[PDB]
């Protein structure tokens, strides 16, 4: 809770409600681009999780069309924010890498 | 001349683990890993367990990734092969002298420590379809199993193939279950030709004695006997007949082998008319449609199956069946001849020991004398107890068999097979 | 302790002499047990004619049915009364029978094998009954369709020579040979010049030249007036054959080029070059992760249930190729990336493929010869091929020797712009025209 | 030689057809 | 035979004759697997020609006078002669048959040879069969007489 | 009511739903 610490925190909690994805219920790795990392980590995911996933890219491009946000008490809080993607995907980045590296030799 | 062969190396480690080498100088080396994990270890709520453990011999370890394992096996133009009898597991690697080092490497991460994630385990579902199939072409395998079926209850009943309603349904965690059950280091041999002794001490030092912590000790084989009839419309009848034999590493399972190569254990000669063969003479008198006929043999660590097994057309099943058991039935009377005794021992001998010429017969027979008892025999001890054999042993073997609770298994056009009770 | 190459120094070597009648004796000491004596000779369907086809085979049938000096079934007795396996093959340039035995039985062991390519009685009866099971074996033939389609690649790629001719031999001429034909065919290709008396296993070279020299000395060796059947050169012939069966599940297809032959020095390059290529089988279970690309392709792609490849040699010719086995709506896809792998390994070869595939070629070499009847084989096959059984140490030389620049000169003379000669059998609707076939050997692009 | 005589065994490989 | 096949009790009753029977009413009900599409068009023809026959068949009929049935009787059926395939008698045997197929409960059945119909000794069983408990008569019910 | 008591019928029919 230092001095740039607390300074860096708070200038990301400021971007992550500026950037606003979380007045149509989403997490920020339901945002990402879809290469082919990303599909293949989307794809490695548990049944519960995509399920989840699922539904709430729904319900955001429903309120989309709408043109509406969700009321404030349902907004996606920063600091319980899951990064339930991030393991499988670096896992992936972690293979392509090695077998990139195999390529060369 | 070549140095003389040196002797192999036998220990047993304070664990419980076994370490055998020898140290002969050819250009390759073969390193194997022998487990008590067979089919017979399996309940009846994770069947199929085994055969799926089989096939996922190269997915992602601890150690090193599928792609890494693969690619680096193939690098050094080594070899990697996974065996599975109903009692044990063979896991060999074989390469040149000078990339052993590698390749022990791979072989513990793929033992000691694997993975089983979740979408790799789902990949290879399907691919235990395919090799089942390949292996039911055979119609031999098809009737072996359904006979271990009729033959056992509960431990040795256990096919060596995933049940057809079983697929795509196995778990890593029934994986994860049965590796820490059954890979222990009081259940494992670790055999070597052409590496040292100290090499392979240190390896198993290191990792092999870390594995330690013994669980299951599994079931005992419960023998019943029965039928099972199977009909499929095809052009021969294929029929097996036995019953319970022996305890393998017995006096009296000398015998069954003595009385299998009296009988007849098919041809040593090409085309041949199988003139010695006492049961192909005793069918072929009567009959007189191409068949084929053969004594089987299978011994365990506490039970055995012993009989014979033919093949025939439809009409001339019963023929069949009926001139060899009667034949059986006239050896077991007493008519034996000490000539016929002789050469059905040589036969055995010069089967023995041509089997275990080469490098891959040598390590599954140390392997497996390594697992059952727990030291090597060379092979002069051996002979020396076919030898020993007295032939009325022979004759009582014979008696036992006619005798006992017979157990049949046949498939084919079973239109005029007869069942147990018309024998 | 030890290394790669003083193991490879340390293995025995073979020693060879040779009697007055012009017969051969070649063995190799070891320390095992038991041991595998056989005899090979240089005669197989290439000697034969149009009108004699199919006679060595037959004679092949005959040879474990009794002689002058042991009648009738007596024989098979006497092999199993010391539990020794005898067996016999014949192919189109070679034939062999040999007797995996003990060291104690070598001494009766010879005995026999000189008894059996001597004094073939040939009973007329026993002919009779060896021709319906030869016909019964015609007809049964059909039912194996890899062996068929090499069959067809044989006959299409040398047409209008001896090397089209099966070993079998067509059923018409079975139907029609007589003892007479049986016998002239012994007295003319059995001798002494042309056969070897190959042994391996536990044994000394002195005992088995007694034994032949007791045993073999009665075979002629004159070459009796100018009856020496000699080779010649056979042309190859770049064709296509295909047999449209529909009502079959998979199809086969086999494709090939002229090879260099048996003692060329080109060989061990090709061998290198079909390691980088590989084979795959549905069972195997590497899967997507195979060094070969085309099987990395197929198995992730499921273009076939399987592929191979390939090199067979005969004297100053050879067919060098592949063959698979294919669902009838991937034929495309096989040729197509088989193709464009030959045309790789012409136009640009790496060191690292070249290297794992003299490993490849290294393990190969040394775990094919592990054993009796292998090295027995290997003395046999020399001897009639090269004249001389070669050392392990001088293969790792010569395979040593190869590098990227001998890989892809080698490919680019003997794969690019190439007529090949292609086999089809089954469903094979979708096989591309000779056209497209002939103008995938090479690239627009180089 | 058709009729089996001696108990089934299974292999696998990883660049071996598999046998019985 | 597929939907047929998705209740259990037609897959443990045909394995009960199965085992029950070594011939005649062993065979199934439903045609056997290796055999679909091989059922050629003569092996209906024999079927037909030696079963369908005058001494084997009995015409019913509810709702229709007495004579017409016998003139159609006496006008087309009278082509049907020429009888035939005594068959064979069924021959009790004996066994078991088990079925491992990890399903959520196990289906058993348990007989033994009881007696032939028309027989006094079928209504015995027939009461036996009260006796024990056939089926349930009250919905929800307790089984209370069984 | 589930447990078999009289042996299989099998029923076919023209426009009817076939039933055991």
């Amino acid at each position: 809770v230092s001095a740039s610490s607390r300074w860096l925190e708070g200038i990301r909690k400021w971007y992550y409600n500026a950037a606003g994805f979380n007045k149509l219920g989403l997490m920020r790795d339901d945002t990402i681009h879809e290469n082919d990392d990303v599909k293949e980590a989307i794809r490695r995911l548990p049944e519960n999780l995509y399920n989840d996933r699922v539904f709430r890219i729904k319900r955001a491009l429903d309120l989309s069309m709408r043109q509406q946000i969700l009321p404030k008490e349902q907004w996606t809080k920063y600091e319980e924010d899951k990064s339930y993607l991030e393991p499988y995907l670096k896992e992936v980045i972690r293979e392509r890498k090695e077998r990139e590296e195999w390529a060369k030799k | 001349v070549p140095p003389h062969p040196q002797d192999l190396e036998f220990t047993r480690l304070p664990n419980g683990l076994v370490i055998a080498s020898l140290e002969n100088y050819a250009p390759a080396s073969r390193i194997g890993l022998f487990i008590k994990a067979g089919s017979r270890y399996e309940n009846s709520n994770n069947l199929g367990t085994s055969h799926l453990l089989r096939l996922a011999s190269s997915l992602t370890t601890k150690g090193a990734s599928s792609f890494k394992i693969t690619r680096g096996i193939e690098a050094v133009g080594g070899k990697l092969s996974v065996t599975s009898t109903r009692e044990n597991m063979a896991y060999t690697v074989e390469c040149l002298r000078d990339d052993v080092d590698i390749l022990m490497e791979f072989l513990l991460n793929v033992t000691t420590a694997p993975e089983f994630r979740r979408w790799e385990v789902a990949a290879l579902q399907p691919q235990l379809r395919i090799d089942k199939a390949v292996a039911l072409q055979n119609p031999q395998a098809h009737v072996i199993e359904n006979l271990h079926a009729a033959a056992y209850r509960n431990a040795l009943a256990n096919s060596l193939y995933c049940p057809d309603y079983r697929i795509g349904k196995v778990t890593p965690v029934e994986l994860h279950d049965y590796v820490q059950n059954h890979f222990t280091s009081a259940r494992m041999a670790l055999i070597g030709l052409g590496v040292s002794h100290p090499v392979l001490k240190q390896v198993a030092e290191q990792f092999l004695n870390i594995r330690g912590g013994l669980g299951l000790s599994g079931a005992k084989a419960k023998y019943h006997g029965g039928e099972i009839r199977e009909q499929n419309g095809d052009s021969l009848v294929h029929a097996a007949l036995v019953a319970e034999s022996a305890a393998i590493g017995s006096a009296e399972a000398n015998a069954f082998s003595v009385l299998q190569h009296v009988l007849g254990a098919g041809p040593h000669v090409k085309r041949g008319s199988n003139a010695t063969s006492s049961l192909y003479q005793a069918v072929a008198k009567g009959v007189h449609q191409p068949f084929d006929v053969s004594a089987f043999n299978a011994s365990y660590s506490d039970s055995g199956l012993f009989g014979f097994y033919t093949i025939s057309q439809a009409a001339s099943a019963g023929d069949v069946i009926k001139a060899a058991y009667n034949q059986v039935k006239t050896i077991a009377q007493g008519n034996l001849s000490n000539p016929d005794v002789q050469a059905a021992k040589n036969k055995l001998k010069a089967g023995y020991l041509m089997s275990v010429e080469s490098s891959e017969g040598f390590l599954d027979e140390v392997g497996s004398q390594a697992l059952a008892a727990g030291s090597y025999t060379p092979p002069s001890t051996v002979l020396q107890q076919i030898d020993a054999v007295a032939d009325a042993d022979v004759i009582n073997a014979a008696k036992k068999f006619v005798s006992g609770r017979k157990s049949m298994a046949a498939s084919g056009n079973l239109g005029h097979t007869p069942f147990i009770d018309e024998l | 302790t030890a290394t790669y190459a003083q193991a490879l120094q340390s293995v025995p070597e073979t020693q060879v002499s040779q009697l007055d009648n012009g017969l051969r004796v070649a063995s190799e000491q070891s320390s095992q047990p038991t041991c595998t004596v056989g005899v090979w000779i240089d005669a197989g369907s290439r000697y034969e004619s149009e009108k004699n086809n199919g006679a060595g085979y037959f004679v092949e049938h005959l040879a474990f049915k009794g002689t002058k000096n042991r009648p009738g079934n007596a024989l098979e007795k006497e092999v199993e009364s010391m539990g020794a396996h005898l067996n016999a093959y014949s192919t189109r340039e070679h034939t062999a029978y040999y007797i995996k035995a003990l060291s104690k039985d070598l001494p009766k062991a010879v005995e026999l094998l000189a008894d059996i390519v001597q004094n073939c009685s040939l009973e007329d009866s026993q002919i009779e009954k060896e021709r319906d099971v030869i016909l019964q074996e015609l007809q049964e033939n059909d039912t194996s369709m890899r062996d068929v389609v090499f069959n067809y690649l044989h006959a299409t790629a040398f047409q209008g020579t001896p090397l089209a001719q099966s070993v079998e031999g067509p059923s018409e001429n079975v139907r029609k040979l007589s003892r007479a034909d049986l016998t002239e065919y012994l007295s003319r290709h059995y001798k002494a010049p042309r056969m070897v008396l190959a042994a391996a296993g536990g044994l000394e070279h002195r005992q088995l030249l007694d034994l032949a020299q007791k045993h073999f000395s009665g075979l002629s060796g004159t070459y009796d007036e100018d009856a020496v059947p000699t080779l010649s050169p056979c042309r190859f012939t770049g064709s296509q054959i295909c047999h449209r069966e529909d009502g079959l599940p998979l199809a086969h297809v086999a494709i090939a080029v002229e090879g260099p032959g048996w003692a060329h020095p080109d060989n061990v390059a090709l061998q290198v070059a079909n390691a980088i290529i590989g084979h795959y089988d549905c069972t195997y279970g590497g899967g997507a992760h195979l060094s070969s690309p085309l099987a990395s392709i197929a198995a992730t792609n499921k273009l076939c249930q399987s592929f191979q490849t390939f090199n067979i040699c005969y004297a100053d010719t050879g067919l060098l190729g592949a063959h698979f086995v294919c669902d009838h709506m991937s034929i495309d896809d096989m040729m197509f990336v088989l193709q464009g792998q030959w045309m790789r390994l012409c136009t640009s070869a790496t060191e690292s493929e070249v290297l794992r595939g003299k490993n490849l070629l290294r393990n190969a070499l040394v775990s094919h010869l592990d054993g009796t009847t292998p090295v027995c084989e290997d003395i046999g096959r020399s001897l009639l091929t090269y004249g001389r059984r070669i050392p392990l140490a001088e293969w790792e030389s010569r395979i040593a020797e190869v590098d990227a620049r001998v890989v892809r000169e080698v490919c680019s003379k003997y794969f690019y712009d190439q007529c090949p000669a292609v086999a089809g059998f089954g469903p094979i609707e979708q096989l591309p025209d000779y056209n497209r076939i002939r103008s995938g050997m090479f690239w627009l692009r180089f | 030689g058709q009729a089996a005589g001696r108990p089934l065994v299974a292999s696998v490989s990883l660049n071996v057809p598999a046998s019985v």
